[PDB]
């Protein structure tokens, strides 16, 4: 039933129900949600793409905008929550005008039109200043600051920073598959730093090994060294248990001549003093055969992965190699100081120090498991803010500058489609001001206290004026150093007109029948 | 609780909102008024079982009848009752005409409401309409009265009024009235309805009936007196019996001897009360009250003409004729309390002595149409038949112009205001649209209760007014759906009683449209 | 923390409650606004029905059923006293003032820092009220478009015309050389048996009760009123007697002894009418208050004395002033000095009652308006109608500054607020801006009553500017935007002056209470 307009008016409950939810967790001064999975796996995040993707709403209207932030980090990686505060008040304000007898189709073509002005307004305000080490350290702070409580703020800068500018070189395209992310127990959470180097997860055990190594070449390897099968035409038979003792000597004979075999291409190539060799074999190694590498000074490993060994192939140089009985001094590659890492309860090889890897691996550790990956989600929500930094070279300034200046060259704007085009303007310029106001909730200031402060911030020359989340003064983002990409500011504006357009759209809901 | 009452906030009265839509209340209370006399317009019309709050049976026709007895209560409604009684001032017919067509303009008025049109709009569209109404209706004008006074010219006009009040009696009571209003005819602008009493005796039936001049009461003449021309007349609303006065006065009787003489001084003491009219010169006395025996004796001694009404309006009758006044003492001898008459006497008619109250040297207005009927309920339906007959022929003292009816001036007045309504340009032309489609209904009011399929008769008189042949109306016949010419059967009805009737029934539907909202309010 | 028989709100909802009920209240006034608006019914509980727009009588002699908007209801008799106009658009500024206070009450505002901004919105508006007022002498052109203005809203368009001529010529009539106007020298008079389109004008008084002889004459070109409050029936004694008699028949006698002290006085009347002004073609009028025997009115009457009797007290206030006679309580001091005059003294009579005239006088400083109508409900609206129309010109020649009406000064009182910085805080704007779009609300429901749209009104009137003092307003016939100083649309400065300061006082104390609890109740 209910062939009216009241299915406009469940589906801003769920836009103002969203919005009243996601309020608390933007900015550093905001307060985080809890994700339980039922069983007993807790998480805390800020994030709003996994408070939105992760979490599940029981409302059917409010699980659309759940899927408006996962299409919101595959273009940008950023502004997932800062989208829903928008539309939460674009459809809040809208129902101001829809009261009075406005079709919703006016609003709509109002929309439109302050989106191309605003888009316009983009332009001015963006400083096309040059990359260096300085400012990205400002772009970093803006990002990684609303995912930790302000004790890895100042640890975690210098290593997504050190990072991107170590493979950012001869105008290539930076690509996010280059860091490795890997995540190890029994550490503090301050420990954290860049490696140069591949970690792998499984290293030498045996008690003859080389604690660290300063020179070596490393030998590429892919050749299953335990028991296997027949690779002559033969089979598998016996007739007791004395049978098999013979059986199993005929068989592991197929593989120590393979071993020996790395002994003799390591006495041949670089067989001298001041030198190294490293096996980076990735199938299972025989325990007897460790014994025999050991002896001459070979670090064995063993256990890897499929994507450690296209690293390792970059990192060294070395093929990778199927057959042991071809084996040519091509295959070889290069590397620096190979040691151990000791732990509480394991060990891991490091590899830093290569010829040309153009692979960096970020090492987090962390004494809890749900603070792991509360780190491995704000790494990869950093790295790709920078990364958006680097490609596109303008930024806007930061701390809700941007959508104050938008406020106030939206007023002064006169529509050129119609004369009801201005309730458009009126209401896109103040949905945008819920920024500013949301960032006093979360600091524990007034909303308009500082907001007034905001507004009357002018002057005949060019100022940008933003919120203080200590004091609740104006503050300008470039005096501090708060900054924000341009390409996440041009992707809020055009998002936001979209979603804020379909629910604004809609006037009977039906039940489907598939 | 919450959520409070929406809107209704004034003494808990049921204020419908926008979706409750308040003002389509207003047109269902004034639709089921127009539904309880849709079907009772016309002489095919069904009658009405009316039962009074005095517990007495009724059954009639009349539109006036179930207004009185059926107690409306929703004041949306009573705007066209208080209407109604306006179409009762200064005009005697359309009563209906009031009731069909403004219920048929709400009804209208709701379709063009549900498509999004404003009530200032459409009200405007009717005030609109209404003047072009008034400019048509004397372009419609076929024929007049010849204005000559004889009995042909009113018998032959009256068959109208006649018409769905009596149906039946249109040759007996065309030439009955006819003999009753060619009297204050020469009196030129005095012609009054009032003058016209209406009395009704028991009897054989409708044929037996008779008119006669002045004031012609039912009962007979007590006393022996047959004829005297005296002026005082002095009406008692006591009855003749022993005096009672106003003081203490304890008659005290003990034994016989006391009977004796207290009787014979009750009647020493009716002796000296029609003494004391005799004195001053009244020998016409009208006793409201029994009369005794003794009291017949009196009446004779001193030639007094006694006549005795029981009845209260038969005794009012006389207050506002004469100038007598009904005196409640015991004959008191006063002057100024009396009435004045040229001539008094006894006749019969019909074997039946009514005695009659002429003017011989004043001019005289007073009729009497002497009713015979052999049921009372019946009778009463002539009785109003005669009102509503003398009232048609009341407004004609004014400019006589006469209209053709039955349709005729119905099915032409909506041709030609729906001819300025297409040619009229912005949204003001649905609304003068539904006034035309207003008009509409009429007729079919009319077909409908004749048994006739009303879509056929509608079209059977679009195809005859689209060719030009005019004053085509129904032919009241429920075997035969065709049409007659209404110059040749002889309807004619009245310029101005079709001019109040369109004028009162629009602004009915003007001041219900205006009001959207009913608050009760405690002084 | 509640006691029993009682009822507290200890939460912010209490504030919540009020803004609900003035916002219900604000729906209900908002359909009967201008000449467009629809009317009200009047169920009295008997059968009185009546239809009437005026906002006193829709909130002073209406009962509510909700306590708090009944508070709302007495802002209408405190209106009605000291300008007589603008009930009805009074409650539709408070009823969005609270709607948009509550937009930034939910967001945490306190309500005296809202209220400080509607004090300082109240300063800015009224400075810019007397730029918008026109200083211009009043005359017959710009007092009829005053009443086209005030009496087209309780008229039906059909009695527009007729009526403004009536209340213009009433009012220029009973103020001139700059004296105080009292609205209780005009007489209010209704009549039956009538259309309503006969309301016209009466130069003299209309009496209720007239002569009743019939040798009365039915009109009298010229007579000399005496103004009497001695009555001339049979009276008690005068002297120190009593009631003294043999039998039933000598009680007769001594009433004729007792008529002796009062048939002296009658025959003074006669005495007075030959020697002064007895001759061809005049008159005498007694215009006695109590009641005279039909005895002693025969021997008036055959004189052509028209004698009346059984009048009001409100009626012999205006004869003293009409004819300038002074009131005798006394026939034994007769003298004619105390004689009045009057100019043609008719009575005209109806199809029920009779009624006599004291017209074409020369300055009788009464001028009585005499109303014709059908019904009972038509003849209260149009009395309605009346005292209202009386009102909105007396205030045009007290006060002689107008203001252009149509919202014209609504809408040029919003631009004025907008671009306005803040002087006194600095939230203190949030107040303002909500005083801004509450006065938009007038041209705003008067697209809604219309039929227009309220949105396309709305921005045609605001896109008019000009280098140029322009005052536009809204067209209830086009929908355009219109010029309301030129086609004719005015209201008074006294009326703009109290909207400005009864919504900003009355609003205040609605959004200053806390808690609502029952005391006694
Ligand atoms: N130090 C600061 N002071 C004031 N404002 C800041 C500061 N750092 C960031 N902001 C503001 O916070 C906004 C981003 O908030 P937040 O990081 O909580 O959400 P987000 O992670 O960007 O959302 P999403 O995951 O959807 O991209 C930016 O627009 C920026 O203006
Ligand atoms: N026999 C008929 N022939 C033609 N038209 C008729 C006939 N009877 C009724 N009408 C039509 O009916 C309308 C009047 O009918 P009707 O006599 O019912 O009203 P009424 O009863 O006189 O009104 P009231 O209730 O005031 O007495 C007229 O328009 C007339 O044309
Ligand atoms: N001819 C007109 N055209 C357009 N607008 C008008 C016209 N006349 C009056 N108005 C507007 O209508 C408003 C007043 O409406 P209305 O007369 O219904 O209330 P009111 O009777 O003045 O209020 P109250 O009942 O308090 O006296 C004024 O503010 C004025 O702007």
């Amino acid at each position: 039933v209910a062939r009216a307009q009241a299915a406009l008016a469940v589906n801003i409950s769920a836009a103002r129900g969203l919005q009243d939810v996601l309020r608390t967790n933007l900015g550093p001064k905001g307060t985080m949600k809890m994700l339980v999975s039922g069983a007993g796996d807790i998480k805390l995040t800020k994030d709003g793409n996994v408070l939105l993707h992760e979490m599940q709403i029981q409302h059917p209207t409010a699980s659309l905008i759940a899927k408006v932030a996962t299409a919101q980090d595959d273009i940008t990686g950023d502004g997932t929550t800062s989208n829903v505060l928008i539309i939460g008040e674009l459809l809040k304000q809208a129902d101001l005008y829809i009261s009075e007898g406005l079709h919703p189709r006016i609003i709509t073509e109002g929309f439109e039109a302050a989106k191309e002005k605003a888009l316009q307004f983009l332009e001015e305000v963006k400083v096309s200043r040059e990359m260096d080490r300085e400012t990205l350290i400002d772009v970093a702070r803006t990002s990684l600051r609303t995912k930790v409580h302000a004790e890895l703020a100042d640890v975690l800068t210098e290593a997504v920073v050190d990072s991107i500018l170590a493979i950012k070189k001869q105008d290539e395209p930076i690509d996010l598959f280059m860091i490795e992310i890997m995540e190890m127990k029994h550490k503090s959470e301050t420990d954290t730093s860049l490696i140069r180097g591949l970690v792998l997860d499984h290293g030498a055990r045996h008690p003859d090994m080389k604690k660290r190594v300063e020179d070596a070449y490393i030998l590429t390897c892919n050749v299953s060294l335990e028991y296997e099968k027949t690779e002559v035409n033969s089979g598998f038979f016996y007739k007791s248990a004395e049978e098999r003792e013979k059986l199993v000597k005929a068989e592991r004979k197929f593989i120590e001549d393979r071993v020996k075999k790395i002994i003799e291409l390591k006495r041949k190539v670089c067989g001298d003093s001041d030198k190294g060799f490293v096996v980076i074999n990735q199938k299972g190694i025989d325990p007897f055969s460790l014994d025999a590498l050991s002896k001459e000074g070979i670090v064995a490993l063993r256990r890897a992965k499929r994507r450690n060994m296209e690293r390792l192939t970059l990192a060294c140089g070395g093929v990778a190699l199927n057959s042991f009985d071809d084996l040519s001094p091509d295959c070889l590659g290069h590397a620096g100081l190979v040691y151990e890492y000791t732990l509480g309860e394991e060990k891991f090889t490091f590899i830093e120090k290569c010829n040309n890897p153009r692979s960096v691996t970020l090492l987090i550790k962390g004494p809890n498991k749900h603070t792991l990956t509360q780190i491995k989600d704000a790494v990869r929500d950093g790295l790709r803010a920078v990364k958006n930094a680097i490609d596109d070279g303008c930024v806007v300034p930061g701390a809700g500058a941007v959508e104050v200046a938008m406020a106030e060259a939206l007023i002064k704007h006169k529509p050129s489609v119609k004369g009801r085009a201005q309730l458009g303007v009126q209401a896109f310029a103040d949905a945008l001001l819920i920024i500013p106001k949301v960032l006093a909730q979360n600091s524990g200031f007034d909303l308009q206290e500082t907001l007034v402060k905001i507004q009357a911030e002018h002057s005949e020359s060019g100022q940008l004026v933003g919120v203080d989340l200590n004091t609740g003064e104006p503050m300008v983002a470039a005096e501090v150093g708060v900054w924000d990409n341009y390409c996440v500011k041009k992707q809020l504006l055009h998002s936001c007109t979209v979603i804020a357009t379909n629910i604004l759209l809609v006037d009977e809901i039906m039940r489907a029948g598939m | 609780k919450a959520p409070g009452f929406a809107q209704m906030l004034k003494e808990g009265a049921k204020h419908f909102s926008g979706l409750e839509e308040a003002v389509y209340r207003n047109i269902q209370a004034c639709k089921e008024l127009a539904q309880t006399t849709r079907t009772a317009y016309g002489p095919n019309g069904m009658n009405k079982m009316v039962i009074n709050h005095l517990e007495k049976l009724f059954v009639t026709n009349d539109a006036a009848t179930i207004l009185r007895e059926l107690e409306v209560q929703h004041p949306a409604a009573k705007m066209i009752v208080m209407a109604s009684h306006m179409q009762e001032q200064e005009v005697g017919d359309g009563t209906n005409f009031v009731l069909v067509f403004a219920g048929a303009l709400l009804e209208l008025a709701e379709e063009l409401l549900r498509i999004g049109l404003s009530v200032s709009e459409v009200i405007e569209g009717y005030e609109i309409a209404c003047r072009k109404a008034h400019e048509i209706l004397p372009n419609l004008v076929c024929c007049s009265a010849k204005n000559l006074r004889d009995i042909d010219e009113v018998s032959s006009l009256l068959r109208t009024s006649i018409m769905s009040k009596q149906y039946g009696n249109e040759v007996f009571l065309a030439k009955l009235i006819a003999q009753a209003c060619v009297s204050i005819f020469p009196d030129s602008g005095h012609f009054n309805v009032d003058n016209i009493r209406v009395c009704k005796i028991l009897g054989s039936g409708i044929s037996s009936s008779s008119v006669l001049h002045g004031m012609v009461f039912k009962k007979e003449t007590e006393g022996d007196v047959t004829s005297v021309k005296d002026a005082k007349i002095a009406v008692y609303s006591c009855p003749f019996d022993g005096m009672i006065t106003e003081t203490k006065g304890t008659v005290l009787i003990k034994t016989a001897e006391e009977l004796m003489n207290f009787s014979k001084g009750e009647e020493n003491l009716m002796d000296a009360q029609v003494k004391a009219i005799a004195d001053t010169g009244a020998n016409v006395v009208v006793t409201g009250g029994k009369v005794a025996d003794m009291a017949l004796h009196y009446a004779n001694k001193y030639n007094i003409m006694l006549v005795r009404l029981n009845s209260k309006w038969d005794l009012r009758r006389l207050c506002k004729t004469v100038g007598a006044t009904a005196l409640p003492r015991l004959t008191p001898p006063v002057l100024e309390e009396m009435g004045h008459c040229d001539s008094v006497y006894l006749s019969e008619v019909g074997d039946t002595q009514v005695v009659v109250f002429k003017h011989e040297k004043e001019d005289g207005a007073i009729s009497t149409i002497v009713l015979r009927g052999s049921t009372d309920n019946l009778m009463d339906d002539i009785e109003r038949a005669v009102d509503d007959g003398v009232n048609t022929f009341k407004v004609l003292t004014r400019d006589k112009r006469l209209v053709p009816g039955g349709g005729a001036t119905e099915i032409e007045l909506a041709k030609q205001i729906t001819s300025y309504g297409e040619t009229c340009p912005g949204l003001e032309q649905y609304a003068i649209k539904k006034f035309a489609e207003a008009f509409e209904a009429i007729p079919r009011a009319l077909a409908e209760n004749s048994g006739v399929k009303a879509n056929e008769v509608i079209s059977k008189l679009y195809a005859v007014h689209q060719e030009g042949n005019k004053n085509v109306g129904l032919d009241i016949e429920a075997e035969v759906p065709a049409v007659k010419d209404m110059l040749e059967a002889g309807i004619l009805d009245t310029y101005l009683g079709k001019y109040w009737a369109i004028k009162l029934a629009t602004n009915a539907a003007v001041t219900v449209l205006r009001v959207d909202q009913i608050i009760m309010a405690k002084p």
